[PDB]
């Protein structure tokens, strides 16, 4: 339940420093930009095609609604 | 003076714990209110729809609702017109605002008699004592005109003229319209107007007493049955 | 196969709190009043929920809305008088709860006692604002009285009374905010009651003898289940006979008139459960002194656990302190009465001596009685 | 056991009766009231409106349409067949009187 | 769920359908008693008397 | 020698489901019987005072 | 000396729930939305308490009271628009909460999921009567439309509608009882959220990888304390930018006229979450079928734990079902747009296809995709 | 413009509070993010080694 | 009722006492109250300008 009897971990060594001794933003841009680009490249082909077909359906529906509100020139008489 | 005269405990037909009102007396009291008391007092929380079902037939209530003219509107061009009243309409105001009532009643404001029994000390006893307690002022009590001596009124100088007397109205039942009979009938009607749930509440209470006189010995028997294990438990101590 | 009652988390919390709770086997009928208070709180929540379903918090329409509830809504008279007589029953159960705690030495549960004192403040504020709510004459005038009594505080009182009033007197904003506070505050009362029960279950329950009850304990179910059900049935009997036969003897007739700022009532009094505090505040002839006397007379219950100078917990074996406690209850009855009649002769000296004797008994006389009682039992 | 369970069953019957009564009173309390029952049935009406016009009132909480129709509309709606409609019902069965038509404004869609 | 097939669960259901039917019966009777259902309550001998 | 509580236990008070059925049927019949009896007691206490007692004078 | 944080019982509960709670170290910003929902619930409670302090629930004075709040009450416009845009932000955070659960397989906590679904119905109902509370044109007509949807139920629906209306239409009784219900249900929401947190704490929290995160556990404080503080600050930034720059881009302009029962708007547009449910309603062309379509569209969230047919809990390693999930979120966006749009061509056929696709890819395609993926990874 | 004022009398005060909120939150968001990164820096640079026998 | 000069507490004066007078004076059209017409019409002040100049 609490800390102490959660998991069984053996032979694992963890290394940590002080927050007051290490930087809060260590290479925030020079490493942040490639990481964000890599994450976007990894998960861009699962979200963008549904959102683009949403955009296409939205434009098609608005356009054909405007065309349905348009006057058909078949009723000249 | 600063004293108060306590109204005595009159033996009303509804003073018992299971006694209801006399609905014929409520009818006569409503007739007294309509023909005498309605010219000055208001009853804005009581309607003819409240009247039907305890005192009058629906047709009779409709007739006595349509015999008075009420103000309604607006119409299509926006003008306040006048129409005969309906069941859903309340009792009509004799004055549009309380200031008009004070102007037409020598400064005194006649209170609304929809909660006067529940709002005065004594209730229907106080109403009966006030209506039948008019008397000449004693020596040394100088009262200016427009005020009348009444021992049961707090301050003893009421702004009410004596509203009822012998043959002040005509009853439809042939009952003699004496002062005491009229006062008792109108006090019964005012008690009904203060507590329209009177007889229904008494029936609830009768059912509650019968039901709880059934339940309480039986629930107590269940409690004693569950607790009989402990109340007859014996303890022994056997040290070696 | 598993035991679902003590395995399922919500079920095991319910089982450890109410079902399999080790309760003292010898607690009398005075221990039913906590559950009576809880049931009264639930009844109040339901009845006031329906009253607010049919109630409008507008100054012009409050009284007409109350009359509409009483006359036009089906059994709305029953709901409203159930609410009012349940407030009377709530304060009866609160006073008997506090009396049990004082007599049987239950204030040694210090944090539970303090949470109870906070509950008592919250219930008093809730009932005060609810009594203000129907916008009767006595409701409006009692609101003005209590707010001015709060305004007696120097350098803070005027700003606080203008802030609480929402203006310069009891008016539209005061009534509407009192409706909002009266709606919300019983739920804070319920949460504080969960805190109350949590602290009590941490400390365990107390027996009338004041001894260690762990030698003889019984499960709460079915014993105290059926005992509390019987207590609920008796409390409903008293509440329903109060509703259906005597609905106005604990109420006030002057509340059945519309609130008139221009016309004062003949004798202004608060509800019957505020009468002892009203009497002591009338007894001390200073506004700041009176409001401080009221505040200290309710906080002295929180001050109580530091006044225990006896080696016996309950008053079961303490006859002198029993006599002093019953004189204290008698003096509370005198204070309720003196809050009844107005401030005249001889009610001046009767209320003053009642307040002085009340404070003297609850502060000085009871610990001295406990000390001489221990000396008489040869404890030191 | 029959005596003890008879006591228990009678208590449970009593509590069930009281509970049903109090729940019924609460439910009927939050149901419709006397004012909305009185203001629903009775309707005041006039006859100061010419033919071919509409009047909108409140009846049972709904917009009441009182329409004074013309003879051309009466003849057309009496001569129109009911086989081509979604529900077969003509004007002589919809309304009793040809001049006056009493309807609701609550649309059967939303 | 294919685990609940087989003769043991079938005969368990055979054992528990009279109790299940009895519980459904008392549910229906409590429902009509609470709701004062006229459509069922007009066919009794006695409860016709209160016209509800 | 079988008594009325004995038959009541052997038929209706044994199983919980038929116990609850007995409770429900008894609740229905006792609701009607208690309402009728308490109403009749109320009428006999308040003879000649209620609207259901005085409507025949003013109807038809 | 004793550790008071681990010894005092209220402090022990706060320690075991909020301080020393073992939380997974890798949960993303999607896991801050529960704390965002709780904080936004508190904001809604406080702001609504102030609005009810200055609000009267009468059909003659509801709109006048709202105008009085916006114009005369000091910062009453800020309180009201904070309440409205906070309800919108509450639904945004609620939808992202449900989306986090659906994507990361948190629905396997069946009790927690079902308590969340009950919370979801409570929140939609509460927001519905809060929306009808200002008594505007769209408010009254949306109440009429939703209650006629309640009237679509056979043989009891008409009686339920005359019961819930307090009459035969949306009127004074409906407005007052909806005020009472809208006041009281958020406290039931708070209690249900306590039960929600209790059921979550029974089994621990979930992580984006979907694995047993007990190998790397960090305490809730200070990491997730400051992370949730940053999330609260970002949510406050978005909410206050909405309130102070665009206070009407999520609301309805037609709600600013008084409710006229005779006139009707040409477009009946509720709030955007109700537009989603509204499009699912109008897609099926009958009353009864549309009503069960709406209730089923909400209840398939509760039906979701039995549709999980994959041996991997999260969608992090499931790419095909990721595509179907984002198609589903796209379909909810399309359904919201159709609910916004009127019932004209081609919105009928687009909404019908959207609803058919929504129900098909939740009920059918996602478990089939899970079976295909487990076969593909050589597990079936 | 007068009708816009009558519709929204809180327009100028709302814009002023919005400007104050924008400046203030543009001050707190980098600072609160810096506090989050400071408290979270222990885990972000944590190094893990597995040394079985 | 009587007439007095207005003060700062009074609201803007009513052109008609009831909407039926507005119908009578505007042959069946109701001129809406212009206290929320910008927040009530799509476009708002743009709609008001276009309506007056269109
Ligand atoms: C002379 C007077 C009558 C003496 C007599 O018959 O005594 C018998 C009997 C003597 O008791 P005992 O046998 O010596 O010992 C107690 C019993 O063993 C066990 O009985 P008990 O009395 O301890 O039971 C626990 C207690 C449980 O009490 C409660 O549950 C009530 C809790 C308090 C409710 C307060 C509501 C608000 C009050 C506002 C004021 O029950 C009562 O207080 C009795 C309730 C009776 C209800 C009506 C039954 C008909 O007393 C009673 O039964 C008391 C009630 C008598 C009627
Ligand atoms: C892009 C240019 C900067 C850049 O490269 O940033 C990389 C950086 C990620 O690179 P990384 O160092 O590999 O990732 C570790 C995280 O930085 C480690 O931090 P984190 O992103 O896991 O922090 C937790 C999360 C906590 O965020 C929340 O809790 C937000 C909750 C959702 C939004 C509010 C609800 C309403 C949503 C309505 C739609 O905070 C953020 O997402 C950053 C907030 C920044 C506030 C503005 C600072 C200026 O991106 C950001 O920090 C994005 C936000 C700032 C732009
Ligand atoms: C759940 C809804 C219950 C509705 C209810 O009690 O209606 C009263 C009625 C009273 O019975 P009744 O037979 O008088 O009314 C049936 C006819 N309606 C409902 C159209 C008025 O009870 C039911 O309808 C019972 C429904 C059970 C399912
Ligand atoms: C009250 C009427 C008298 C009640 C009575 O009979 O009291 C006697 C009873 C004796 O109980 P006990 O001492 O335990 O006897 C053991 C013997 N088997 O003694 C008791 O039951 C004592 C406990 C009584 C508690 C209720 C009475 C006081 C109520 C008011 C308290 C107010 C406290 C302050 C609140 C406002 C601040
Ligand atoms: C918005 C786009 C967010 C995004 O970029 O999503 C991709 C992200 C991928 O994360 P994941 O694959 O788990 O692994 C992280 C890196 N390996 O995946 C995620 O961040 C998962 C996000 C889950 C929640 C998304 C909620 C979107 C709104 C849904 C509303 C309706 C939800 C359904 C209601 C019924
Ligand atoms: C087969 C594609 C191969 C692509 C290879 C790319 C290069 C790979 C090698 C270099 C690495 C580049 C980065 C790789 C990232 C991860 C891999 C990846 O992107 O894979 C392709 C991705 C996932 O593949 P998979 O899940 O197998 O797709 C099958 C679709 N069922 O699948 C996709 O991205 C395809 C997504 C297509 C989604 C089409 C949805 C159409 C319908 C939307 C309807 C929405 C609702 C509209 C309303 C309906 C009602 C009106
Ligand atoms: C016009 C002459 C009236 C008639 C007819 C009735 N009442 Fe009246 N009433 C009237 C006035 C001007 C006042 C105010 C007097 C005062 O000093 O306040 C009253 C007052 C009452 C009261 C209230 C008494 C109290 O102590 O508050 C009651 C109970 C009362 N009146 C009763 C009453 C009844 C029952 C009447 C019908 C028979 C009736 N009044 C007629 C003016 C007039
Ligand atoms: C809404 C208000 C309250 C509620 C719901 C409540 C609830 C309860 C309950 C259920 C119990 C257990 C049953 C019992 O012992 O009677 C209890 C006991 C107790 N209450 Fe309260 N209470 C309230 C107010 C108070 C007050 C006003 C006080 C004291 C000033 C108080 C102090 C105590 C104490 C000390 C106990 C322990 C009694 C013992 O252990 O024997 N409570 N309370
Ligand atoms: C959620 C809980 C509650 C709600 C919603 C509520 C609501 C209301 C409402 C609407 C009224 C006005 C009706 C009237 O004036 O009669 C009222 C009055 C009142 N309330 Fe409550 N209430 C609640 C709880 C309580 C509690 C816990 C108490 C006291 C302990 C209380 C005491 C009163 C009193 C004394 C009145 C005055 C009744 C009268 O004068 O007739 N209420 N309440
Ligand atoms: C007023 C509404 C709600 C409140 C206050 C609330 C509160 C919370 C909180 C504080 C958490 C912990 C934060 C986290 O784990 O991300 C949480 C987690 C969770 N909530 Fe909610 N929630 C609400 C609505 C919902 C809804 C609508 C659902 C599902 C349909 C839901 C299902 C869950 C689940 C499954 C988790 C566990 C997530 C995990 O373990 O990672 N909750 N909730
Ligand atoms: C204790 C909690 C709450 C109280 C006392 C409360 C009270 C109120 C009041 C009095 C109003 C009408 C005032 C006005 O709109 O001008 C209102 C409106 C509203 N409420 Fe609440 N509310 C509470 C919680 C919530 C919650 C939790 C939600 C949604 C999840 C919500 C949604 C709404 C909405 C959408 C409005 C409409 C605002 C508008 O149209 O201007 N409320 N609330
Ligand atoms: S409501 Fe009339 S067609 Fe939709």
């Amino acid at each position: 339940r609490e800390f102490g009897n959660l998991a069984r971990i053996r032979h694992v060594i963890s290394y940590s420093l002080s927050p007051f001794e290490q930087r809060a933003f260590p290479s925030y841009f020079s490493k942040g930009i490639p990481n964000v680009l890599r994450r976007t490249r990894e998960r861009i082909l699962r979200v963008a095609p549904p959102f683009v077909v949403v955009y296409l359906i939205y434009t098609w529906g608005n356009q054909e609604f405007e065309q349905s509100k348009r006057k058909n020139p078949a009723m000249y008489e | 003076s600063d004293l108060e005269l306590h109204p005595p405990s009159y033996p009303w037909s509804h003073r018992g714990l299971l006694s209801s009102l006399d609905h014929t007396s409520i009818r006569r009291g409503f007739q007294v209110y309509k023909q005498v008391c309605s010219s000055c007092h208001s009853m804005d929380y009581v309607a003819y729809r409240h009247l039907v079902g305890v005192c009058y037939t629906e047709e009779e209530a409709k007739a006595l609702a349509e015999e008075v003219e009420v103000q309604d509107g607006p119409n299509d061009d926006g003008e306040m017109f006048m129409r005969p009243g309906k069941l859903s309409d309340y009792f009509p105001k004799p004055y549009p605002n309380p200031e008009a009532a004070r102007a037409a009643n020598n400064g005194a404001l006649p209170p609304d008699l929809s909660y006067i029994v529940r709002a005065r000390h004594g209730g229907e006893d106080y109403v009966f004592s006030l209506l039948t307690g008019y008397c000449e002022p004693p020596t040394g009590v100088s009262l200016r005109e427009g005020l009348y001596f009444n021992p049961y009124f707090p301050g003893q100088a009421i702004g009410m003229a004596p509203p009822i007397y012998t043959e002040v109205l005509e009853y439809d039942d042939g009952t003699p319209a004496t002062m005491s009979q009229v006062a008792k009938d109108v006090a019964t009607f005012l008690r009904w107007a203060s507590e329209p749930e009177h007889d229904h509440r008494k029936r609830m209470g009768l059912k509650m007493l019968l039901m709880m006189g059934l339940l309480l010995p039986l629930t107590y028997a269940m409690k004693r049955h569950k607790w009989s294990v402990l109340k007859s438990r014996k303890l022994a101590y056997r040290p070696p | 196969m598993t035991n679902m009652r003590k395995t399922h988390p919500l079920f095991k919390i319910i089982n450890h709190s109410f079902i399999d709770l080790p309760a003292p086997s010898n607690i009398s009928s005075w221990w039913n009043f906590g559950s009576l208070l809880g049931v009264c709180l639930m009844v109040q929540i339901i009845t006031g929920l329906f009253l607010a379903m049919h109630y409008t918090s507008d100054t012009m329409t409050a009284f007409s809305s109350v009359t509409h509830i009483c006359r036009d809504v089906n059994y709305g008279w029953l709901i409203r008088y159930m609410h009012a007589n349940g407030a009377s029953m709530f304060f009866i159960c609160l006073f008997l709860h506090v009396g049990r705690g004082l007599y049987y030495g239950s204030y040694t549960f210090m944090e539970t006692w303090n949470i109870g004192v906070l509950l008592l403040f919250a219930v008093m504020a809730t009932a005060f604002m609810g009594y203000v709510l129907p916008w009767g004459q006595m409701s409006f005038w009692g609101a003005t009285v209590i707010t001015n009594l709060l305004s007696a505080i120097p350098y803070i009182g005027t700003t606080l009374v203008e802030w609480i009033w929402g203006g310069f007197s009891v008016d539209k904003a005061t009534l509407t905010r009192f409706f909002a506070f009266h709606f919300i505050l019983p739920f804070i009362i319920a949460a504080l009651a969960i805190v109350h029960l949590l602290f009590l279950h941490e400390t365990g329950s107390n027996n009338p003898t004041g001894l260690n009850s762990d030698a003889d304990k019984i499960p709460f179910h079915p014993y105290y289940t059926i005992k509390d059900i019987l207590g609920i049935l008796i409390m409903f009997l008293i509440l329903m006979t109060l509703v259906l036969f005597f609905p106005d003897m604990l109420g006030d007739p002057d509340n059945y008139m519309p609130a008139n700022p221009l016309n004062t009532p003949p004798h202004i009094k608060p509800e019957w459960y505020f009468l002892f505090a009203y009497a002591i505040l009338r007894s001390i002839p200073n506004k700041l002194g009176g409001v401080l006397a009221l505040i200290l007379s309710i906080l002295i219950l929180a001050l109580m656990p530091f006044l225990h100078t006896s080696k016996q917990r309950s008053l079961m074996f303490r006859p002198i302190t029993q006599i002093l406690y019953w004189i204290l209850v008698a003096n509370l009855l005198i204070l309720t009465w003196i809050g009844g009649q107005p401030v005249e002769h001889p009610f001046i000296i009767i209320g003053q001596l009642a307040s002085i004797s009340y404070f003297s008994i609850i502060l000085i006389l009871m610990p001295i009685s406990g000390i001489i009682e221990d000396k008489m039992l040869k404890l030191y | 056991k029959g005596f003890s369970y008879l006591v228990t069953a009678t208590t449970t019957v009593g509590v069930a009766y009281a509970a049903k009564n109090v729940v019924s009173q609460f439910v009927s309390s939050m149901s419709a009231s006397a004012d909305v029952l009185a203001m629903s049935k009775i309707e005041i009406k006039l006859s100061d409106i010419p033919e071919g016009k509409n009047m909108a009132f409140k009846w049972r909480g709904k917009p009441l349409f009182v329409r004074h129709r013309t003879k051309k509309e009466i003849d057309q709606e009496a001569a129109v067949e009911v086989s081509q409609l979604r529900d077969p019902q003509h004007d002589l069965d919809r309304v009793k009187k040809p001049e006056w038509v009493i309807l609701i404004g609550v649309c059967t869609h939303l | 769920l294919s685990r609940f097939l087989g003769p043991r669960y079938r005969e368990l259901a055979r054992n528990w359908i009279p109790t299940a039917g009895m519980w459904g019966t008392v549910g229906a009777v409590g429902l009509v008693w609470a709701t004062d259902w006229r459509l069922i309550l007009d066919w009794v001998p006695y409860i016709n008397g209160k016209f509800k | 020698s079988p008594t009325i509580p004995s038959r009541l236990y052997s038929l209706l008070f044994r199983r919980t489901s038929t116990f609850a059925l007995t409770i429900a049927v008894g609740a229905l019949f006792f609701e009607r019987a208690f309402d009728q009896g308490a109403d009749a007691i109320y009428e006999h206490i308040n003879e000649g005072k209620l609207w259901k007692h005085i409507k025949h004078k003013y109807e038809n």
